[PDB]
């Protein structure tokens, strides 16, 4: 998978030669912001519960109509709010798996390479799934750089 | 690739005679209910995505280890291309459908499909399964007597659905 | 074969894609057509034998010494009109499966691909053939756009 | 521009050979077929403004924070309904445009190839214009196969 | 390439402005007339050998030294290159009909053509001569009222009409 | 041209050698036959009036419609009597200059590289130069080689 | 390419009559000479060398400086290139006196060799001297009664020598 | 590819002794008979047509099937391969009949033939029957006396009647 | 081989099509100058061992230091006489094949593709041979064109 460790050690093995100080530098620079990184990603995982159940009500509070209308595609009733819930849980856990590899190759790779055909064929607005991001980046209680880190993500996540 | 047309006038030429007054009727019959036909065609495209929504939404309802941790789809990936075989299926329907004979879904689409299947690993009776609830769901889309002129589409319904029967026993 | 539905067919399967509106026109055109062709077909099969002997009385009138010198390329006995019948009834058959079909591909591929050499090495005129379907055209006792299309499809056999 | 009309003729002329009567067949139910689009064209240009605040009005009734938060990207004042009734302009006048050109010619020419970068830079979500489009659809007056044939091509512009 | 609708559309596209009253009149009076169009074009096409026959004719008649000894097409190659050159005109001017615009012709065909003609020093005035008499075979022959349904086709004889001058003034 | 002599000289040269003991005993053919061909074109030279003469009256007596129907493609008038006098004139004077020439090289480059088109387009149907070149063959009063050379280069023509 | 029944034909055919009697004659003539032009053309090709060398002989026999120190060909290239250039020269005319015509040494030979003479330095006037030397000695042998039967040659010995001077003009 | 002149030098040189007196006998006769071959060779190309027409009417005469419906030639594809097979065959024996020897019609085509032909499904007996009728017309039309000098041409006759066995027993 | 009758085949076979009178007119003149051919043939047959004598004392008395100097290559004794005379019969069979096939064929395939490399070998000089077949041009006794059909070939021969 795409990491910043793994793309260094492709780099020197393609042209078959010990490590530089410049891919060391680069290894230091993951190792230091990996603290931040893992801070975000416990923090994360252990408030799961709590931010889902924030994500799916401000969902149904901003679009009022999926909880009104009829039809399959919407959360009138508990199997459409069931399946909600694990779509943004879905969202949170592949999210957080970028965390923790520290790259955007998680989220490249499970999630938006095929996402779009997803949401045409079952007619999911991706503007739901953007509300549910953007409250659980303002809800999330995470402070700082590791804050920043955890923002990073999310707006890689916003643009679907 | 054959049209009615095109089957009626090989098999009279292979015998050297001209068509027989039952070839005849079948034709004007085919030509009589052409523009039920541009209706079935033009409603089975144009809905082709709330086709395979309902098909899928079924297929997972009976089949629910599909799209649970170990399935056979559970990723973005082997969703995005079931839908994808699903979309490819209807697409050479409504090809056969528009064509009144089935040798093209037969011949570029139902040969070596099944080998495809199963040496892929993909379940084919589930596959034959959701065959099937495409065919119960774009029936009934089919029939929508709503916004269209009253009239009796009976015959066009049975030769599709006898198309689906061909795809679904394909990979069955 | 080539009929427009079937290239109709085959231009939308080679790009992949569901069929548009265009085709569907197309298509429409060929179903408003096809009343037409398929009323023509089945008159000048109905009429056949009537118009096969006026074709050869036609074709014996006209150049009369098909009729006077002796030789096997020649109707002078019944040898000669009997295949003469055969081969007005060939062409009429054609006709009317290219009219059938609903273009000029049974007339491509079952007539036009192999009447030269075999009308060079029997020593039959194309002019008798001309003549014949110039009478088929002037007596199919047909009327409006079935008669037009009728003669649009003899016009193609007359380009021997 | 892609026409059936200007395809035909470049699938006549790149053969180098007269026109077919596949290819007058098909001019044919273009013709047949303009009777219907010009009528739906006509009603579509007059209601225009009728059309355009129903539309609006439906957006802002659907999406109500839409008329709440401040923020430029919003229609809480002036600017912004006035910007969002030009909008709702543009995309009838294309849709209108493709309705008289018989094709989806302009709607891939004029809007489709430049929609998502506009809509992504000015944080403008489709689903605003998909409700727009439903409500006209809903209410264009059409009866018919007049307005099959609009709504054929709504379709095709709900497709963004 | 353009036809009369695209035109249209380019036209109120590059102002900004929906179709007018008047540009939707005139587009729905050419639907009108679509089917005398169509009856021009076959009729034409399918007796475009009998046309050029008579345009050389002709042709050949007020200018005979064309076919004399010494002359510009006194051999089969210079004929038969002569008919070509007449078959094609016709065909372009079949196309600028079934389009009801002339942009088809104009771009594809007379642009360059008159540098040809006096670089091959083929007489330009005589080739304009025969694409006149092309016009008036052309006019005699599709106004033939026999078979067919009596009707008023003077705006389609116009318009080829002004089709033929546009290609016999691009060569004289 | 192609002539035999040209031919042989052409292959000579492409070599850059001497002209070896084959081409000389091929130019010693061409030699001993040229006494025969100028025989054959000598009298069919004189002969030319009486020949055309005959030729059109019996294309008249085989086909007796072109002396009767109207219409500018037939022979009911003088001006069609001398058109078709002058045709056979045509026909009898380039096959005299490949008789002269000692090969096809005429026949092919001066008349049959373009007849096609002209029959064609002014619907002179073959059979009637067919019948007139069949009546010249008949009736050219050669006697031995020089009339077997005179019949060889006439069935090149009726092969049109 | 022409020969002289190709000429005829071409120069008959550009004015459109038959061939007049003159010409008929003409060629009869040429006919009747056409054992008298093989005899000349074997004879003048298999005796080839023998004839550059006489032509060489005389040359270097009356400029003497060609074959001295310093001179224009004082070594075996350029011996064996002027032999070389004097049997190609031979042997188109050859070509022209089989062909009864010189087109063939005028078009694919005397094009362009007086400016390729003068570019290289080789004085073109010995050149033509060699050449005339070339006709005496070809003339004295193609004559030569002896082996053969008695007869005329006149009419070809004029012609082959008139080739000869065609071909010393275009180099002096 | 050899003639006979060929196969005799080639035989002769392989013993490494001079032609012995019935060789140049033998070749004398073939060169004394060299115009009744090229009178032969002549008539029998450019006859080719009605010799193919007559075989042709004889084996549809007698084998009826092949021209009825569900036969192998009920079309205007096989009816003209058949032809083209045919003329091909005429024209390689009038190939051998010019050589004087078979070597070109065996190596060049009856080799390999006999294997395509039972590959197709094409009944050989009937090509074999339709051959022996082309035998039986080439010598009929070449005996024709009319037009002609009289003489003898029996030996051309057997060697021509010979080919054609060696081509009909190639493929029965 | 390369005979022209074989030529004139391989020329009508790589164009797929039937002999044209060309071909015929070459094959003719082969015919006409066959029997000379033959002539000279059965006359260079007949008195070969005349000849060979002949020509073997002709070289003797031409160069008498082949009969005096003593060593392997030379013909002091009756050894070298008996090869002499052996190479003499052979340079005579092979212009007779020649002679016999109508071309330089056999001259070029059994005898000149290898004698310059036999002769550099054995140390044989050329102008033996050359004087030799001078001997026997001389004294051939042919008149007219078979003589000088073999003088042709004779003088092909002598550019060894
Ligand atoms: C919840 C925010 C809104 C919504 C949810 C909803 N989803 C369905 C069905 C599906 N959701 C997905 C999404 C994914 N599955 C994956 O594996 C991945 C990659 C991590 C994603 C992003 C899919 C594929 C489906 C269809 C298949 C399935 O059911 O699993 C429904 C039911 C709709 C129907 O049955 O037609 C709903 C309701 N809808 C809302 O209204 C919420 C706002
Ligand atoms: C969905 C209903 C079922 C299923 C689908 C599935 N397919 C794959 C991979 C493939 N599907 C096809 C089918 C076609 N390709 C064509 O071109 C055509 C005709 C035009 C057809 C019918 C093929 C060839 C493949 C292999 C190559 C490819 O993927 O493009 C997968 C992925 C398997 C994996 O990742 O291991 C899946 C999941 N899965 C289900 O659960 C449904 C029963
Ligand atoms: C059958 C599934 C249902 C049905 C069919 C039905 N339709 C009519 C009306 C028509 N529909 C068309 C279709 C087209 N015209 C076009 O130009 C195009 C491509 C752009 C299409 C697809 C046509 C031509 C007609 C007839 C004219 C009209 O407007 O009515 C009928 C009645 C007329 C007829 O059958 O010919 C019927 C029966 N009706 C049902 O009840 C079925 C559910
Ligand atoms: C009748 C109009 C004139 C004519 C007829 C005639 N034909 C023959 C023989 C043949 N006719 C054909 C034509 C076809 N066979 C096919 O399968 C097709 C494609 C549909 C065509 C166009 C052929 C192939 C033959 C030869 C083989 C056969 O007999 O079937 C004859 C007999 C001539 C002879 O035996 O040599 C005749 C008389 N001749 C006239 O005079 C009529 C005016
Ligand atoms: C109205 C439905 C909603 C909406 C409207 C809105 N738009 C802007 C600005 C822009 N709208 C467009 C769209 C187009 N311009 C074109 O030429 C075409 C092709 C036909 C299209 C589709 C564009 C390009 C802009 C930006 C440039 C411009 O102003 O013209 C605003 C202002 C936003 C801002 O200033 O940042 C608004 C409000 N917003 C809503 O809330 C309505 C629901
Ligand atoms: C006949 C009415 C007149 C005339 C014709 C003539 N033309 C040539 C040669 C050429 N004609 C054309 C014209 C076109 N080529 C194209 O592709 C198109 C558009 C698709 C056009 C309009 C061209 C390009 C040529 C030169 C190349 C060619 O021949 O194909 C000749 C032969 C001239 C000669 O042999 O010297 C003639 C005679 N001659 C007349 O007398 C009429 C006035
Ligand atoms: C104008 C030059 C002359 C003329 C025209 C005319 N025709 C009608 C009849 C019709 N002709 C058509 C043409 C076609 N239908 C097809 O499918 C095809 C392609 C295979 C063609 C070319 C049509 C559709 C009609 C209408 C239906 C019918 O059969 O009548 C009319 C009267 C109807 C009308 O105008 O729409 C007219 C005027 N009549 C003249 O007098 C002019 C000389
Ligand atoms: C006479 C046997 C039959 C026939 C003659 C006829 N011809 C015309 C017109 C033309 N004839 C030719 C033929 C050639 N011109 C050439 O340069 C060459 C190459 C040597 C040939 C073969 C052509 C080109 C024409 C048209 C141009 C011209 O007039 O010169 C007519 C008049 C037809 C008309 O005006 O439409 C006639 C009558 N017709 C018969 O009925 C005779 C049996
Ligand atoms: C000898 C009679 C005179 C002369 C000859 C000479 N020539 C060169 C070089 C060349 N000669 C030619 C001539 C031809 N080449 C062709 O292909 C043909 C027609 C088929 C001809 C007539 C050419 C082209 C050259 C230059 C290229 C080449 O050498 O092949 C030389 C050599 C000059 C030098 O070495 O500087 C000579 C000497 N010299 C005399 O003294 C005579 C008057
Ligand atoms: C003119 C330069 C001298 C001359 C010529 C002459 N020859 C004859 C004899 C003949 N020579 C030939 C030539 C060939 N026959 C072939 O097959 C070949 C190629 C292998 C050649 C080159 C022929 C055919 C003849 C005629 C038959 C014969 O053997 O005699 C004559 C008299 C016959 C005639 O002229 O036709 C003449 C005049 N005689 C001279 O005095 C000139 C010096
Ligand atoms: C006709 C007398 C019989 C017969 C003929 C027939 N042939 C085919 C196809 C082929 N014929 C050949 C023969 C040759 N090709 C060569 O190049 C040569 C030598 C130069 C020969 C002898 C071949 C190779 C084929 C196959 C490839 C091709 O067609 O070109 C058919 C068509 C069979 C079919 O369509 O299924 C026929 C009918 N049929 C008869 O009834 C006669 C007995
Ligand atoms: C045998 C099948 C029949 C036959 C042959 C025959 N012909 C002659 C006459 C001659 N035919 C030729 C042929 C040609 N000369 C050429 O230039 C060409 C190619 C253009 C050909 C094909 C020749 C040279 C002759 C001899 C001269 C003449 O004109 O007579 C004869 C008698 C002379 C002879 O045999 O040499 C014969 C026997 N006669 C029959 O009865 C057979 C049926
Ligand atoms: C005789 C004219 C002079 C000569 C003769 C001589 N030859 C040898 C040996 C050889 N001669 C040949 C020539 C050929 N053999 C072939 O197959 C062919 C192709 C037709 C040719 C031209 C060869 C190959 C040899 C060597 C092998 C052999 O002996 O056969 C000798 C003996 C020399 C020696 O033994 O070293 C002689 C004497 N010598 C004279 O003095 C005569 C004037």
């Amino acid at each position: 998978m795409k990491t910043p460790i793994t793309e260094a050690i492709a780099a020197a093995d393609t042209q078959g030669r010990f490590l530089s100080n410049t891919e060391l530098q680069a290894v230091n620079g993951r190792f230091e912001r990996a603290a931040a990184s893992m801070e975000a990603a416990r923090a994360l995982t252990n408030n799961a519960q709590q931010l889902i159940d924030g994500a799916a009500n401000a969902v149904y509070q901003k679009f009022p109509y999926t909880t009104q209308m009829q039809g399959a595609n919407f959360a009138s009733d508990s199997r459409g709010k069931s399946k909600c819930a694990r779509d943004i849980g879905y969202y949170l856990r592949i999210i957080t798996y970028s965390l923790v590899a520290g790259g955007t190759g998680p989220l490249d790779e499970y999630l938006i390479a095929g996402l779009d055909e997803i949401n045409r064929t079952f007619d999911l607005s991706p503007s739901w799934y953007v509300e549910a991001l953007k409250y659980i980046k303002a809800n999330h209680g995470l402070s700082g750089q590791a804050a920043n880190e955890a923002n990073t993500y999310i707006d890689y996540a916003i643009n679907a | 690739m054959l049209d009615a047309f095109a089957k009626v006038v090989s098999q009279a030429d292979t015998k050297g005679e001209f068509l027989s007054s039952a070839q005849l009727d079948a034709l004007s019959n085919v030509v009589k209910d052409g523009s039920k036909r541009l209706d079935a065609v033009n409603r089975m495209t144009s809905n082709a995505s709330t086709i395979v929504a309902n098909a899928a939404r079924s297929l997972f309802e009976e089949q629910p280890q599909l799209i649970q941790p170990g399935g056979n789809a559970y990723t973005n990936r082997r969703m995005a291309a079931c839908l994808r075989d699903m979309e490819i299926i209807l697409r050479y329907v409504t090809y056969a459908t528009l064509a009144g004979d089935s040798s093209v879904l037969d011949d570029r689409c139902l040969n070596g499909l099944r080998e495809t299947y199963q040496a892929l690993g993909v379940p084919g009776g589930s596959v034959a399964a959701g065959v099937a609830k495409m065919k119960d769901a774009a029936i009934a889309i089919v029939n929508d007597p709503n916004g269209i002129t009253k009239g009796d589409c009976s015959a066009l319904v049975s030769e599709i659905a006898s198309y689906f029967d061909r795809a679904a026993a394909a990979v069955a």
